């Protein structure tokens, strides 16, 4: 059949091997990012806390890019730390050149091609990682990014991708209000869309990592919600759930 | 939302509601038509089958009486080994077809002469003694052994096969019509041939051809026939056809679709009794075999060894100048045009056999009834090929 | 590890109706056959008392349904879906207890590893220790 | 011969839309069929030796077996519905040109000689497997295939109707034509079609129907179909899921298989046994055309194939046209979103995306079925490729 | 229908995961009809001799024919019906000319009338799409995994005969049991009776259907951590 | 099993043949019939356009280039594999004119191309090069110091002087008709309504100005395509 | 067999891989280009954001210099890439020589490019057609369409992407000499030749204009909701 080399066609015209690197981002863990009115997010799924992790980290999933760069990762390990690697080398040769802040659109880019070369050539496997991207520019403010491991990309504004990612961004769609999110309701959102796409009757804050940018004095801050905020979030979220319910 | 059932109230109301007025006289009227429709076919009944009573001019009544008190009536059977009867075990198997095998004597009326291992034994049904052999009397104008005497193709409607129909010629007319060069070359005349090629190429046209030239009448014989229900027998099939070719002056036997026997135990007699009727048959007679099938490898091996079917002849897809030949062969025979390009047409159906160059002119001719014209054009032709031949990508990278 | 030790001491000390078939006899050479052999077999469980049919080596016939595509693979898994079919199917059985054992449970078809069809899932694991004793003092 | 059995045929009633003109037309085929049984029944009340003897010769019960041979005229060799094979007599009063390898001799119980012969025999299976009543399905219900019926109309009903322009070309008719495409197309429908308008006698066969347990009953049933169907002449026979049988030719090792083959090539025997120029033609549809025998398909047996691709726009709006001409649709209801969404939609698609949107409307207690219904239809019934944002 | 102008829907397929709801559906579908049921659940018309298969269908289909308006369940249809096979040798042809009758006689030449049939599969993706086809089957009827709402309503069901201890909250197990089947269900409420029944009480407490979740519910995991962590 | 040997070019069958390269060879029967014919009044290439649609501007379809002004080319075969070849061609011819400072004769021409070509199987390919055999048929005509002088390119590099040479889908045709219609001191004029009835004779659509290209090559002028005018007038004779 | 190698001839001397390539794009989206006296214009199916997707972005028209410009149809990350190198050699192009790049020289760069793509194993054939339009420096019209293969063709009004055969017979049936005229008359073309595809209308439609050496702009989303009333108004006027 035509499940050789990524480099072949399959006579209907598909790339079965990146068709396969496409699937197999549904065995990675769920993460999702939501574009607020004044601020971005990252919501991710710590997949793999069995008892005895260091948690010695700043973020597994989350990783800063830039001063203005941040994205959350979604396939294999080792492809993912390239991924990243290449970005940070790419991100800061844009500010070493032209000395300022790459662009979202630029650096997303320059990733996506040098994904779409390891599936247009040379007999290398295509990097099976997809990439949610957040940042700030002069040029569009607050943008989110959602990679793809054939080397495509699309800017959204609410993205999940992992397992039960087709779940997630259909509720998330069905309940998102474009242009009126600050970023309390984004986390409210996202809380409950974790909730609702994972595995568990009451998603712990160990599971759960979200990571905020968030534009402000002249300066754009990427801070990941500590252990405390966390908590106080998913609690206040489980009383809002609770009141829900008595009222109904 | 959830559903909600339908109630009986809204049953009753979305049933009369919006209605015509007529159209409960119009459901009355339909089912009454159904009831009405299975009356009368209830009604006409009892067709009568009137058996094949002949007029009454015919019938010797008293004399089908005494015919059925009686004549007896005698079951059929395939015989089997004679086991060395000799008058000291007159006796043989048979196979009393479905029922069972018996091993049985002969009657006052038979003699052992005439019975031997395989015909149709005509068994009683006490004893089951053989007490009539009963030949096939095959002759088959029923079915196939095509028997034709000189076949209307002749030399002119083969076309292409020239180095086939070359070495056809050779082969089955060399010896025919010059035996004496055979006989003071000191060889054997070419005791057979194995006509294989792709299905479809024309190997029985060129057989036929060279039959209707020779003048020796053209025996073809199916293998399917005998694979289906005339199976058994057919060992004394070939024995009598065998008979009466050498009874018949110069001939032409041609097996085609012969791959069918050839891939067995009534099969197996078959072809060990032509075996009888080749090697025992003197390599001398005008009688020659036309061997043909498109698989060159699943006769059996004891077949072409030598002394027996001596050389082969490869047919293949006709070239440019065969396909064109074809093409105005078939069209001779059709209403079209006097300036069809009809080299046109054998280049625009490159590996096309015969068979497909057939159907291609078949679906010109239609093309041509479509838009109700009596003759065809080449349009036509274009189109036919189109739509056979092939069952944007070679028009635009190559050029 | 004492499996089909403990179906032989069961349909020892059993006033059922004890039916013994292994997993591969279950597979004919006729198409068809082996369905009619598992309806037959729980036919012959359900009419008679409360009976207990025990299926040696049920992986040889039950390993995970998969896209067949010849015939023999066909006709396997249609024994199985006979053996669903009949286990919790549309007519439901009364006092018919079927025991399975298996080397490798992880190869089972999940149809046939849910409740209602295999209501226990007991593993018998190499003895620890103690039933290393127990088995020594029993065989000694 | 006895000439073409047709179906029954009721006239077609032309308003359909419940109207008085339908009340009237109706009225007057019932009134037409009252007319009918009042006479048949009344002619049923109104108006009341050799054979008694010779219906004594043949006995009582007379058996029914198939002549194979007749070695003289007061001889001959039948076979028994058992498979087994006598060399009996022949009586006088069996009348001898009809005797024809192939018919169906009466035998006598005792002695079994021929005493008679049936030319009606047709098996309990055959008979079935003859059209009585033909499908109110016409090619007015029929959207697009507008060159598949005009190719089946060349094929199977040009010859029947005036047929000097085939050997005006001197092209012999097409004998025999097979259909083939994606299931749901159009290709049973197609030859509903065609009964429904046919002037001759039309045979339907499930393909599968041919096979049957006992040995030598498949081709025997095979021989017995095609023999009806020319003794019916002119006849069309529509063999339905010719893949049932018509699988790749391969060596056979088991006896059912061997008996599959045999079934198969004695109607492969019996197709190449009528010529084209007889009014017997053979009509065979399939879903899965790569898996038949290249040789039941050959030029010279089966020139014509007719494919059915999945209908494009406009025949997708034809069909949905045809199926919503009996709803009572709002004026909001498009019917062009649903065309337009490039999907894999046939005319078994459109008639249950129909059927569902009237589920829909009922739903919601009414009768005037509206583009929103339509919208939850088309996503309800398609069940189930290329990931979104590569191919953009 | 008839005013509606639509034609009536023949066929519906149940699929989904094992022990959702399919065959309790046919059995309850059974039972609160006035049609004549038929159970021909699948490999029940595959025969050894040849052509018997397509001989049962046709008999089976002019059977419910001859009753009243008939239904017909082809519980595990994914066994007679799955999908054409290209060319013999080893490939399945009888079963294949079984399913074939089927077929036509589903939607054919005939068009049978008020023989709506129900099929029941836990792989309907390997079905054949001429049986898949509508017209053949309508409206294919998916049995997901109950929700929690679900799951507490099957809960409250299979516990109607139990003698529950005051203080019982159903709800709670209902929510420990994330993505699990009705049939599991069922088997926890039987695992919890049995760990009543072991310390020889008739009660059964939260306790008891805990552990009882934990049992029916237990699953071979990924023991290898090297393994579960090639993915982020 | 000739499959075995099918595979690569680089695998030499039983019988000895490249059947990658024959492959090549029988990829020119589905280019479009080119036509030459070689006078000593000059030489004329006239080709089949084979329009796909009649919204194409005809000036693309490029059956007929010119590798210089004293030299004309015919093509039949992958229009991608020709492009290739003809700007080798005339990167070649301007390199001769660059050293040599004199017009290059068309054996010379169809020898360098052949060069380009035949390479398929070589380790000068390591920097960038065709792996497979060029699938397209050349079809060579110009004057040069030994007159007017034709030369027909095959795929796999060899090259002959033919006095008339089809190429294309009807090679086999064209060729044998140019087989007997062919002359030797044929004029110009009556070996270009000689090439006109071939085409006529072998095209699948009738002859009109948007059927054919035609050049012609004489050692007076330089190369010359016939305009749309020059057309009509040759193909109202005809 | 043959079909599982780029440089591999069949037997029939087709080079399959290349064939597969070029029919990955017929799964694209329809992309009709037409050029007129003093205007070229691009016309694409653009597909519907369901609800999230940043339309800006997704951008399906390009322009490869101030001259020319080019709509793709087939593959997304392939489109990115031509078009990526398309530009750096165009603006390699006038560095070398000083004066804009013509569409002939860009419309052949492209097709170098892809078809040195397909000419060895381990390099998977560009599986997008381009449709290249502009005018060179003197003002002329052409629209120039690049294939997979690495072909490119001059063309008046192409199609491509799926649905390509029917705008192509519609452009057959519909393009005539006064039909450009008038730059309103070319857009009513060819907003006619999608709508023939693409029949809801306003949205899911995208438009790009290039007249004489002005730097074009596409088409905002404010006219063409005026456009297509106008076609809406000339529709119901003849008819
Ligand atoms: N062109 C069409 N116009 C109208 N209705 C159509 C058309 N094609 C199909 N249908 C509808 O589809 C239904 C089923 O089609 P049909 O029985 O002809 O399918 P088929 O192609 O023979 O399928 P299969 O080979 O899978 O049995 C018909 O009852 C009819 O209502
Ligand atoms: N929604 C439900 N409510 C109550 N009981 C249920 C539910 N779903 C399943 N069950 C129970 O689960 C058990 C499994 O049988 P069931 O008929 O439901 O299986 P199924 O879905 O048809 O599975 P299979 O595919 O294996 O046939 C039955 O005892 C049934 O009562
Ligand atoms: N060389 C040929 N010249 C004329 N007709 C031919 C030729 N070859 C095949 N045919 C056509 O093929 C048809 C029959 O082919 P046939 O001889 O049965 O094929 P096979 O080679 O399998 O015997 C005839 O109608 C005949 O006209
Ligand atoms: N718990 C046990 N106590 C005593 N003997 C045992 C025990 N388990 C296994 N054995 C020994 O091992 C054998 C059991 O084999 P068996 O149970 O048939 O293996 P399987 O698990 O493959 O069915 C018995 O013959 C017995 O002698
Ligand atoms: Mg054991
Ligand atoms: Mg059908
Ligand atoms: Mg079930």
């Amino acid at each position: 059949r035509y499940d050789s080399r990524t480099t072949i066609f399959s006579p209907e015209g598909r790339l079965y091997q990146v068709e396969y690197a496409m699937e197999a981002i549904g065995h990675a863990g769920t993460c999702l990012g939501i574009l607020a009115n004044d601020g971005v997010l990252l919501a991710a799924e710590r997949r793999n806390i069995h008892k005895l992790l260091d948690e010695v980290f700043f973020s597994e999933k989350i990783y800063k890019l830039n001063e203005d760069m941040a994205c959350s990762v979604a396939g294999i390990t080792s492809d993912a730390n390239v991924l990243t690697n290449e970005l940070r080398l790419i991100a800061q040769r844009y500010l070493l050149q032209y000395q300022e802040p790459i662009p979202c659109e630029q650096l997303v880019t320059a990733l996506c091609d040098i994904k779409q070369a390891y599936t247009q050539f040379g007999g290398k496997r295509p990097f099976g990682v997809s990439l949610l991207y957040i940042g700030w520019d002069k040029h569009y403010g607050f943008q989110l990014y959602q990679s793809d491991p054939s080397g495509n990309y699309g800017g959204w504004k609410a993205t999940c991708i992992g397992n039960n990612s087709a779940a997630a961004v259909s509720m998330l769609k069905q309940d998102y209000k474009e242009g009126e999110m600050t970023l309390k309701s984004a986390l409210a959102l996202a809380i409950k869309v974790l909730n609702k796409t994972m595995d568990v009757s009451k998603l712990s804050a160990e599971k759960v990592e979200i990571a905020t940018l968030t534009r402000e004095n002249g300066k754009t801050v990427i801070r990941v919600l500590k252990q405390k905020e966390v908590e106080q979030l998913i609690k206040k979220h489980e009383e809002e759930e609770a009141k829900a319910e008595r009222e109904k | 939302k959830p559903i909600r059932a339908l109630d009986e109230g809204d049953i009753a109301l979305l049933k009369t509601y919006g209605q015509s007025t007529y159209s409960r006289q119009i459901k009355q009227v339909e089912d009454d038509i159904q009831q009405l429709l299975k009356k009368i076919n209830e009604l006409t009944g009892i067709k009568e089958s009137d058996t094949g009573l002949a007029p009454p001019a015919l019938w010797d009544l008293a004399a089908d009486k005494q015919t059925l008190q009686s004549e007896q009536p005698l079951q059929v059977a395939r015989c089997t080994k004679i086991i060395n009867a000799d008058s000291e075990d007159p006796k043989y198997i048979i196979n009393v077809k479905q029922f069972a095998k018996f091993v049985v004597d002969l009657s006052d009326q038979v003699a052992p002469t005439d019975i031997e291992e395989g015909m149709r034994v005509g068994v009683d049904r006490n004893k089951y003694q053989i007490h009539i052999p009963l030949p096939p009397k095959i002759d088959p104008t029923v079915t196939m052994m095509q028997v034709e005497e000189k076949p209307d193709v002749t030399y002119s409607d083969v076309g292409g096969c020239k180095e086939q129909i070359e070495k056809l010629r050779e082969v089955v007319e060399t010896p025919l019509l010059h035996p004496e060069r055979f006989v003071n070359l000191g060889i054997e005349p070419p005791k057979g041939v194995l006509l294989f090629g792709p299905p479809g190429t024309g190997k029985t046209l060129c057989a036929r051809a060279v039959a209707n030239r020779t003048d020796a009448c053209f025996i073809r014989v199916i293998g399917s026939e005998l694979v289906q229900k005339y199976v058994g027998e057919g060992a004394r099939m070939v024995r009598e056809l065998f008979e009466m070719a050498r009874t018949k002056k110069a001939c032409l036997i041609f097996f085609d679709e012969i791959d069918a026997i050839g891939g067995d135990n009534e099969v197996q007699r078959t072809m060990l009794e032509l075996i009888n009727q080749l090697d025992g048959f003197d390599p001398r007679g005008n009688i020659k075999v036309l061997m043909a099938t498109n698989r060159p490898d699943t006769l059996d091996p004891a077949l072409m060894r030598p002394g027996r079917l001596d050389r082969k002849i490869e047919f293949s897809l006709p070239d440019l100048e065969g396909r064109t030949h074809i093409f105005k062969i078939h069209a001779r025979s059709m209403s079209v045009e006097r300036d069809i390009r009809f080299e046109l047409l054998a280049r625009l159906c490159p590996n096309s056999t015969g068979a497909e160059i057939r159907s291609v002119c078949t679906e010109a001719g239609m093309f041509a009834i479509r838009a109700r014209r009596k003759i065809a054009t080449e349009k036509d032709f274009l189109e036919a090929v189109n739509k056979v031949i092939k069952s944007t990508p070679r028009y635009m990278t190559y050029n | 590890c004492g499996k089909t030790m403990l179906a032989k001491a069961v349909a020892h000390h059993t006033t059922a109706a004890f039916i013994r078939v292994v997993g591969s006899e279950f597979v004919q050479k006729y198409l068809g056959e082996g369905p009619r052999m598992v309806r037959d077999v729980f036919r012959l469980a359900k009419e008679n008392a409360p009976a207990i049919i025990f299926i040696d080596e049920i992986d040889a016939i039950a390993t995970k349904r998969f896209d067949a595509q010849t015939g023999a693979d066909r006709e396997v898994q249609r024994i199985l879906l006979e053996l669903l079919n009949q286990m919790d199917g549309f007519d439901q059985n009364v006092n018919v207890k079927v025991i399975m054992a298996t080397n490798r449970a992880d190869t089972l078809d999940p149809a046939l590893l849910r409740p209602g069809r295999l209501d226990r899932k007991i593993e018998f694991p190499l003895p620890d220790r103690r039933q290393k004793r127990l088995i020594f003092s029993t065989i000694t | 011969t006895k000439g073409p059995d047709a179906a029954s045929k009721l006239p077609l009633v032309t308003p359909h839309t419940q109207c008085r003109l339908k009340l009237l037309k109706l009225e007057r085929i019932k009134d037409y069929l009252l007319m009918e049984e009042e006479f048949i029944r009344n002619q049923e009340q109104m108006k009341p030796e050799e054979r008694s003897k010779v219906d004594d010769l043949r006995g009582t019960p007379m058996s029914v077996g198939t002549l194979e041979e007749i070695i003289d005229d007061n001889h001959a060799i039948v076979s028994t519905s058992v498979g087994s094979e006598h060399y009996v007599s022949i009586l006088s009063f069996v009348d001898k040109d009809l005797l024809e390898p192939g018919c169906s001799v009466l035998l006598n119980h005792k002695v079994h000689a021929v005493i008679g012969v049936l030319m009606d025999d047709t098996d309990p299976l055959v008979t079935v497997m003859k059209v009585e009543k033909a499908p109110q399905e016409t090619y007015a219900d029929i959207g697009g295939l507008d060159n598949q019926i005009q190719e089946i109309k060349e094929s199977v009903e040009l010859p029947l109707t005036h047929p000097e322009y085939y050997e005006e070309m001197g092209i012999k008719p097409p004998k025999g034509v097979i259909l083939y495409g994606p299931p749901g197309t159009g290709k049973t429908l197609l030859a509903k079609a065609v009964a429904n308008q046919t002037s001759a006698t039309f045979l339907r066969v499930v393909g599968s129907e041919l096979i049957q347990k006992y040995l030598g009953d498949g081709p025997k049933l095979v021989r017995e179909l095609f023999r009806v169907a020319e003794e019916h002449a002119p006849s069309i026979v529509f063999i339905d899921e010719i893949d049932a049988i018509g699988t790749k030719r391969y060596d056979s090792n088991s006896g059912g298989e061997r008996e599959i083959q045999r079934t198969m090539l004695e109607l492969l025997n019996q197709l190449d046994g009528f010529d084209s120029r007889g009014d017997v033609k053979v009509i065979m549809a399939t879903n899965r055309i790569e898996t038949l025998d290249p040789a039941l398909i050959r030029p010279g047996r089966i020139d014509r194939k007719i494919e059915f691709p999945l209908p494009d726009e406009k025949t997708k709006k034809r069909i949905f046209q045809i199926h919503t001409s009996r709803m009572t649709l709002a004026d909001d209801v498009t019917l062009d979103d649903l065309i337009m969404a490039k999907d894999d939609l046939s005319g078994a698609d459109i008639k249950a995306i129909c059927t569902e949107a009237g589920l829909m409307a009922l739903r919601e207690r009414r009768m005037k079925v509206t583009n929103e219904d339509f919208k939850k239809s088309k996503e309800n019934v398609l069940y189930k490729g290329t990931p979104e944002g590569l191919y953009l | 229908f008839e005013a509606l102008g639509i034609a009536q829907p023949k066929g519906v397929l149940l699929y989904g995961p094992p022990g959702t709801g399919k065959t309790l559906l046919a059995r309850a579908v059974a039972h609160h009809t006035d049609c004549t049921f038929i159970r021909v659940s699948g490999s029940e018309l595959v025969q050894k001799f040849i052509g018997e298969g397509a001989r049962m269908v046709r008999e089976l289909f002019v059977m419910a024919r001859e009753h009243a308006p008939s239904i017909i369940f082809m519980d595990e249809i994914d066994s007679i019906g799955s999908s054409r096979l290209e060319g013999g040798s080893g490939g399945d042809s009888e079963v294949q000319r079984t399913m074939l009758e089927l077929l036509n006689q589903l939607d054919g030449f005939e068009a049978t009338k008020n023989i709506k049939v129900i099929m029941a599969t836990n792989r309907i993706d390997i079905l054949d799409s001429a049986l898949l086809r509508p017209g053949r089957i309508d409206r294919k009827i998916e049995f997901p995994p109950p929700n929690e709402e679900a799951r507490l309503d099957i809960l409250k069901i299979h516990s109607r005969k139990m003698n529950l201890t005051r203080g019982i909250n159903l709800r709670k197990i209902a929510e420990l049991m994330p993505g699990a089947s009705g049939a599991e269900v069922k088997g926890v409420c039987t695992e919890a009776g049995m760990y009543a029944l072991r310390e020889r009480r008739v009660h059964v407490t939260q306790e008891d259907f805990e552990m009882a979740v934990a049992k029916v519910m237990q699953k071979d995991s990924e023991k290898n951590m090297s393994i579960k962590k090639l993915w982020k | 099993t000739r499959s075995e040997y099918d595979r690569g070019v680089n695998t030499f069958s039983p019988e000895g043949r490249l059947f990658q390269v024959e492959y090549a060879i029988e990829a020119i029967k589905l280019g479009s019939t080119a036509i030459g014919i070689q006078t000593s009044e000059g030489v004329c290439l006239a080709v089949e356009k084979r329009i796909t649609s009649p919204l194409m501007e005809p000036s693309s379809i490029e059956k007929i280039v010119e590798i210089d002004a004293h030299i004309g080319c015919a093509m039949s075969g992958l229009i991608a594999d020709a492009k290739t070849l003809i700007d080798k061609a005339r990167v070649e011819t301007q390199n001769h004119w660059f050293t040599y400072n004199e017009t290059m004769t068309v054996e010379s021409v169809t020898q360098a191309v052949s060069n380009l070509a035949l390479q398929f199987g070589e380790e000068d390919a390591d920097p960038g090069a065709m792996s497979r055999p060029f699938g397209v048929a050349l079809l060579f005509g110009g004057v040069d110091e030994k007159g007017p002088q034709l030369f027909h390119m095959d795929p796999s590099g060899t090259f002959v002087q033919c006095d008339a040479r089809a190429i294309g889908s009807a090679s086999e045709g064209a060729q044998s008709s140019l087989q007997e219609v062919y002359h030797k001191s044929m004029t110009l004029k009556e070996a270009i309504k000689s090439s006109l009835i071939i085409l006529k004779q072998v095209m699948e659509e009738k002859l009109n100005a948007t059927n054919i290209e035609l050049a012609t090559v004489q050692p007076g002028q330089n190369f010359h395509m016939f305009t749309k005018e020059e057309l009509e007038e040759v193909i109202k004779d005809i | 067999s043959y079909d599982r190698a780029i440089t591999v001839f069949s037997p029939d001397g087709h080079l399959f891989q290349v064939e597969y390539a070029q029919e990955a794009v017929k799964k694209g989206s329809t992309a009709v280009g037409v050029r007129g006296r003093d205007i070229v214009v691009l016309g694409v199916e653009k597909k519907s954001v369901a609800k999230l997707q940043d339309e800006r972005t997704v951008r399906k028209i390009c322009a490869l210099d101030d001259n020319v410009c080019m709509a793709f149809a087939g593959l997304t990350a392939d489109a990115r890439i031509v078009i990526n190198r398309a530009r750096v050699e165009c603006q390699s192009h006038r560095l070398t020589v000083e004066d804009p790049v013509t569409v002939e020289y860009i419309t052949r760069y492209i097709a170098s490019l892809k078809q040195r793509y397909t000419q060895s194993n381990g390099r998977r054939p560009f599986g997008i057609s381009a449709l290249i339009v502009g005018f060179d420096f003197d003002g002329t019209p052409r629209l120039y369409q690049t294939d997979p293969s690495g072909t490119y063709h001059a063309w008046k009004a192409n199609a491509i992407g799926r649905g390509a055969k029917s705008v192509r017979e519609f452009l057959e049936k519909n393009y005539t000499d006064e039909a450009i005229e008038t730059d309103d008359l070319t857009i009513k073309l060819v907003i006619k030749a999608l709508l023939e595809v693409v029949q809801s209308g306003g949205k899911n439609i995208e438009l790009a204009v290039m007249r004489r050496d002005q730097s074009l702009k596409i088409l905002n989303p404010e006219e063409i909701e005026k456009y297509v009333a106008e076609i809406e108004k000339e529709k119901e006027e003849n008819e």
